[PDB]
């Protein structure tokens, strides 16, 4: 492939460099339209800018935490972090979010990796070996109420059991209700006067509940869960302007008030170098 | 003697002529078309009013003055009240449509000024409150009036800050969306053909707008000496290939 | 039972590896795809669309005005604007090009810089745009500027001029984050003759300026952008 | 070799090697030729 | 292959052993040009002197250390070794360095092995099990500021998570900007009067940041990281004189003052055996 | 699931072993090679060039 | 001995995965099947039989 | 596979929607027996409702 | 590839792709045609 | 068998078995024959 062809002096009536940008086109002008060039080859394919590659590496999408401790006398397991749920999202930690929102609709399978590490902040004789249970709870399933409810039987709901310190990995097909996922949606769920705007139910990728299967030892053990997400089989439509201001909320476009100028001011003139 | 410059668009019972065009944009290089069976889901036969809905509606005019910040209309909202297009809209459960948008602004060879005319698929607005405040329905359904970016923040309304496109992105990059400029010195109209763009084959016309049309002054209007300091901008829009499905009782929407 | 040996790296999680995994939802059938206009396949497809450069960066809060390069009637010989070419920083940084370049470590290729004139139709002007390849200072006067890559632009019916910064380089890749060894030059613009307004007209006229990449362009070695960060996880 | 039955479980896809910027860079209705005048 | 051919008495006008070294050549003289030889075969190929073999074994290129401890009240994580970076180099530990600098330009893929072991120098009830995170931070990426910054999300930057006591292994393609790497460069980054000499930006192989993912236990744990580097697919040009004096700095050729004579003095005469 | 048995040596790191590894930079394209005079392939090539001997070591 | 590398997810138990296992009862012979009317293959077969709706829910 | 065929107005002596449930059958009535439909395809096989799948986790 | 000798040890079965609701939805002795009168 | 997609991930290269010391041992412009006089 040639990156530049050889081109010499020109004295024409045919001027490729004068255009009318009002038309909305970006005319494909090249170095050889306005200087004299020599042949050179590309030596490159643009492999690593493919959208599959761009969205295809694992990104941290969520960090939560649960603890193993005596539940005796706990009136609210959920509240003691005896167990914890997470409604899956890709817009809570901003790194991956800005990447996805370069597109309007996106379609992909997900590969999740879940790393779990334990901490024992206060005096323990040892490090126990805990098994985590991660249950995938689709909308309409009973939700866990205690850390050892009938729910955890999970007879119809996919669940994975792995050890703290290890990693769990599985992949979920594209679960969207429509043909793609809208990280933007300029609509409502119905024509209600007060219903929420923008956040919709066609960007729901399910939800996940974590708990330790082990009963309690004498000390307490903090287990912190990190969920990583990798898109595989990516398809993206309609590019948009990149995010400039900071994010404030999952699912709305809102930016913070009295934010700071995002364009760097010159130290000098327009004329400055 | 054909120029890129003169054009005629006849759609239904209405025709537009421009003698100072700058080509026309067809979003994503695709022209509006009906919904193919292979893509269909709802089993209902659809209704295609054709020429009674696919004609040109001219919205009320705006006034560009030296202080203007820009205006924003949503589709199909802007047309919610135009003739039979609008009736069909409130009466069917689902509908689908593409449009021809023609924005008009003429001046003289002594004026200067340049407007950006852009179509943004799925333009989800931001609340000026920040945090996770929502933007109420009425605020994103201004109707033919559209939203005036130089109007004041209101409560439950969107933010109207132009350098941020009403969503946290910079004005400068709106050029990645199908768009055309109106530069008084060149141009006097802008025309964009919009194919139907959605993640579902057909949708509700009232709970979801699928494009915002935005006209934004970028190089300020500058009139000749002792000229009146303003020009009107007119927007005429025509639904094209419209289909309605799931007819019934007639939606009632807030406000 | 087949005998195996495990190698160093067993059990590691590399966020960039690409392997098979069990599906949690065995036998599930995804929604059919329908057609949607606009599919993107390569980021190289989109960085060829031009977007506006806030060249007039001299303001103090972001404003529509930093996209406008002003022009003065009747000045002769003088300089319209100047900038270095660190596409990952400074004026370029918020543009779509700048914004994507920042997802990669290295770039190579030609850039297309165009200027669209917005003055009254009955005015006229001749400007010179000059690209100064690495190795010399930003030009200080047109004489200096005109000895490097340049285009005399004659403002006419055809409203925009497209200047190309041809890839001039020893090393075949440069860093997107500004680096010296790897630096690309300067871009300046001067009056060639001068802007002239018709009667009954007055004041400043402005140029809009765009940037996009030529088909020439290469970007490689993906990394994280300095353009976005956060202090606590967001919630709904 | 796929070891698993479902398609979601396969590795990353392989390069589009599609690439056609014209839907984004030249969505004009009447074709523009480089070198010919923009507005006739 | 014959190592020596058979050759007998000679009384010629053709003298292969008289040459003129002023010419710059090393004339290919053999035993059989000056004594009577018998046939013998080589029995050898020179396999283990191939440059791929010479540069192809893992060498320790870096030892760093980080600790897991309560960051509460630490004003400078980087400074507490709460996390640590390393800008990749092959010229800090001298063993591999002398080997590479036998050549002027070198081109190869790298295979890294990272061994991490833990130490608990002061009273602990136990040994905790820590997971290390090694992030590859290319120039221009945000750099970690705390041990748990948004940076560590590493949504676009390759990172590996492995356990202390284990090893991590991955391989990076040749990331040089030019066609080869110059471990020598007699130049500057620009014609500045005070810019640095010799150290250049085309020998940059990236940079790497390490941290423990675990929160803190009651005791403190020292984790010491050793990075090993193996060249694979080696290509080397222009041999040079081997390094004689000791090294003083990464990237400069400088040797220490009042160094010692590097040539061993005879214990005796020139005539001595 | 195929039945396996691991042998002695599993998990060891031998600095001299030669195996495959995942690339950290999937799909990256290295700079083209250009021609450079002087390529060395074997150390046996270079030890045939003669160099001076500090024979007079007595200093 | 063939060189291997284990990936993330090793040792996990996913209630939805489908693999082979050793039989605890090697060589056992199950009872022959006889014919029984009524075999169901898909839940989609049965949701097409209509059943009564307690529409008058007001009790 | 078609999920619905195209069907238009009807004015017949052949009424598929009147039945006698006392018989114990569930007559296979479709949308196209009582409204005008357009063609649409199934795009689906009913894989995940197989009893092997239902009892197999 | 089965690694084991017994049939119980193989993975899950594969979709019936049988599907015939008529034993449940139309177990009538004399065949009913849709469109013809239910009771003659 | 390569298990990985990228070339960097393959094992060590295989012996040049190239070997030609003359660029280093005899870079003279006019060819010298062993046995013939060095300087004529």
């Amino acid at each position: 492939t040639v990156a530049s062809i050889s081109s010499g002096p020109k004295h024409t009536q045919k001027v490729p460099i004068l255009t009318a940008n009002e038309t909305g086109a970006t005319m494909p002008v090249l170095p050889s339209d306005s200087i004299e060039t020599r042949t050179t080859y590309m030596h490159f394919n643009g492999s690593e800018t493919d959208v599959e590659c761009f969205l295809g590496r694992a990104a941290c999408v969520h960090v939560t935490e649960i603890q193993n401790k005596d539940a005796t006398g706990i009136d609210n397991h959920r509240e003691a972090k005896l167990f914890n749920d997470w409604k899956i999202n890709l817009s809570s930690l901003v790194q991956l979010r800005k990447k996805l929102e370069l597109f309007t609709y996106v379609r992909f399978d997900s590969e999740y990796t879940i790393l779990a590490t334990a901490s024992q902040p206060d005096s323990a004789n040892y490090s126990s070996n805990l098994v985590v249970q991660a249950m995938y709870v689709p909308p309409g399933a009973p939700n866990p109420k205690e850390w050892d409810d009938y729910t955890w039987q999970s007879a119809s709901n996919p669940s994975v059991f792995f050890k703290v310190g290890d990693t769990s990995r599985f992949s979920v097909p594209y679960v969207g209700l429509a043909s793609a996922y809208n990280y933007f949606y300029d609509g409502y769920s119905h024509d209600d006067a007060e219903t929420q705007y923008g956040i919709t139910v066609l960007n729901h990728m399910g939800s996940m509940a974590f708990r330790i299967v082990n009963e309690h030892d004498e000390h307490k053990t903090l287990v912190k869960i990190r969920v990583y997400h990798r898109a595989k089989h990516v398809e993206a439509w309609i590019p948009r302007a990149p995010r400039a201001l900071p994010y404030t909320s999952i699912g709305r476009t809102n930016y913070p008030k009295n934010t700071e100028p995002v364009i760097k001011k010159r130290k000098g003139d327009i004329k400055s170098y | 003697g054909y120029s890129d410059r003169v054009q005629q668009i006849t759609l239904g019972n209405s025709t537009i002529t421009t003698q100072e065009a700058a080509n026309a944009v067809v979003c994503y290089a695709e022209w509006p078309e009906y919904l193919p069976d292979v893509d269909a889901s709802d089993v209902n036969k659809t209704s295609k009013p054709d020429t009674s809905v696919c004609r040109f509606y001219t919205l009320d005019s705006k006034t560009w003055t030296t202080g203007s910040k820009g205006w924003c209309w949503k589709l199909p909202d802007a047309l919610k009240d135009m003739g039979v297009f609008g009736q069909n809209m409130f009466f069917h459960s689902l509908g689908r449509s593409g449009y021809t948008v023609h924005v008009q602004c003429n001046a003289t060879k002594f004026h200067s000024g340049c407007l950006l005319v852009v179509v943004i698929p799925e333009h989800q607005l931001a609340s000026h409150e920040g945090g996770n405040v929502s933007v109420k329905y009425t605020f994103t359904h201004p109707g033919e009036r559209g939203i005036d970016l130089s109007s004041a923040n209101e409560v439950g309304g969107p933010v109207k800050d132009v350098l941020y496109n009403m969503n946290g992105t910079l004005l400068g990059n709106l050029l990645i969306f199908p768009h055309q400029f109106i530069n008084l010195r060149t141009n006097n109209t802008a025309t964009i053909v919009i194919p139907y763009i959605n993640s579902v084959p057909i949708d509700s016309m009232t709970r979801h707008n699928n494009v915002s049309l935005m006209v934004i002054p970028i190089a300020p209007l500058t009139v000749p000496t002792g000229a009146t300091p303003s020009l009107p901008i007119t927007v005429t829009i025509a639904p094209m290939c419209t289909e309605f499905s799931g007819i019934r009782s007639k939606s009632i929407v807030p406000q | 039972g087949l005998p195996t040996t495990t190698l160093p790296g067993s059990g590691q999680f590399l966020t960039t590896d690409d392997r098979q995994s069990p599906s949690a939802l065995p036998n599930y059938e995804p929604t059919p795809r329908i057609h949607i206009p606009g599919k993107v396949h390569n980021l190289l497809e989109i960085i060829q669309v031009d977007t506006l450069i806030p060249m007039n960066n001299t303001h103090t809060k972001d404003e529509v005005n930093s996209y406008l390069i002003p022009l003065n009637a009747n000045r002769q010989n003088e300089q319209v604007f100047g900038t270095n070419l660190f596409i990952g920083d400074g004026v370029f940084k918020t543009t779509l090009l700048g914004e994507i370049v920042q997802y990669y470590t290295h770039w190579s290729g030609s850039l297309r810089f165009s200027l669209m004139y917005t003055g009254p139709a009955l005015s006229s002007a001749k400007l010179i745009l000059a690209y100064t390849p690495p190795g010399a200072r930003g030009p200080q006067d047109r004489r200096e500027a005109m000895l490097g890559t340049h285009v005399v632009w004659d403002i006419g019916l055809q409203s925009t001029i497209v200047m190309t910064i041809p890839w001039t380089s020893g090393v075949q890749f440069r860093y997107t984050d500004p680096d010296t060894y790897t630096s690309a030059g300067f871009l300046s613009c001067w009056y060639q003759t001068s802007l002239i307004l018709p009667p009954e007209t007055t004041g400043q006229v402005y140029l809009l300026s765009f940037i996009s990449a030529c088909p020439d362009f290469k970007l490689r070695l993906m990394k994280d952008t300095q353009t976005i960060s956060q202090t606590v996880a967001l919630t709904e | 070799i796929n070891y698993y039955k479902d398609a979601a479980s396969t590795s990353s896809a392989g390069q589009s090697l599609s690439m056609d910027p014209s839907k984004f860079t030249e969505p004009v209705k009447d074709l523009m030729l480089k070198g010919a005048p923009a507005l006739n």
